[PDB]
RNA sequence: GAACAGCCUCUAGUUGAUAGAAUAAUGUAGAUAAGGGAAGUCGGCAAAAUAGAUCCGUAACUUCGGGAUAAGGAUUGGCU
RNA sequence: UUGGCGGAAAGGCCUUGGGUGCUUGCUGGCGAAUUGCAAUGUCAUUUUGCGUGGGGAUAAAUCAUUUGUAUACGACUUAGAUGUACAACGGGGUAUUGUAAGCAGUAGAGUAGCCUUGUUGUUACGAUCUGCUGAGAUUAAGCCUUUGUUGUCUGAUUUGU
């Protein structure tokens, strides 16, 4: 019942992305991503929400948004359960801008 | 310390600073004081 | 836009080509450069350099047809 | 056992005291033999054991993670088990650019309407211009500041005279 956290973040991807070859721009993002949840939550397994993706190529390959205010959740798999028995979910957070906030811990209600 | 001495009239020579500069390295720095720089600029927006 | 040029798009079709990691030297392909300006080099090789359109202006020579876009200069946007 | 001396690689030298043997300095007693006529005829350490027992103080490296003063890979320089810690975001600084979007304006070459009868009407179109605005944007990715917020903090392997 522990280790079910969910908090939001603002990723620097303009600071991860820096002298990158512009058409593995956005797909080192995705990368960037996985190994910014991995940092936070501890996990190998991690998910990106389809609607994320579309936050991170929406600009094209290589027009990826500076900041990214983006939601990650700990949760649990489960159906024959694999050797993760945690992974941690991204998915886009609905901003005007995601310039100036700070981590905050959501509720997952 | 030096392993010998010398005079060559450059090692005797005495040294009296007259200003020593602290502008930013950061980039093409005008201003050698953040006073300094408040004074040129006058006040900002950000100067609430 | 002069244009079945180049560039961008619709219908239609593909998204195929071993991939993953910060990408050392040397490369291959693409570039930039103070001041000088071919001193380089067999040799200006390679590259660079005003290139469209409009107006002006255009020499020698000529088989009178040309040379000729000679050379050279100016303009070009947006809006009302 | 007591005093010292010796750094060139000393790791050994001299020692004052006791005990303890031996003493061929001199004189005795007993033994030895058959290893058969020689046969090296065997007499002085390194290292090991769920060895013996008298003591003795109870660590690190490496992988992985991290760093960029380093770097092809190895290698290197760092950090990392509750801190004047580390990380992510912000807040400030510092820099780059050059004045954001938006809303107004009696600004604007002019233009088309209508006229509740023109200082300072009016409904519209209009590149631009002015003001809020040295603003907005970006800022370490190998910038500074680690206090405001949120996190993290005992995983693997090997190494002994």
């Amino acid at each position: 019942l522990k280790d079910v956290v969910t908090r939001e973040y603002t990723i620097n991807l303009h600071k991860r992305l820096h002298g990158v070859s512009f058409k593995k721009r956005a797909p080192r993002a995705v990368k960037e991503i996985k190994k910014f949840a991995k940092l936070h939550m501890g996990t190998d397994d991690v998910r990106l929400a389809p609607e994320l993706n579309q936050a991170i190529w929406k600009r094209g390959v290589k027009g990826v948004e500076y900041r990214l205010r983006l939601r990650i959740s700990r949760k649990r798999n489960e159906e024959e359960d694999a050797k993760n028995p945690l992974f941690s979910y991204v998915e886009p957070v609905l901003v005007a801008s995601a310039k100036g906030l700070q981590t905050v811990v959501v509720e997952e209600d | 310390k030096s392993l010998y001495t010398n005079t060559s009239r450059k090692a005797l020579e005495e040294v009296s600073l007259k200003w020593i500069d602290t502008a930013s390295k950061f980039g093409k720095g005008r201003f050698q004081t953040p006073a300094e720089k408040h004074a040129f600029m006058g006040t900002l927006k950000k100067d609430l």
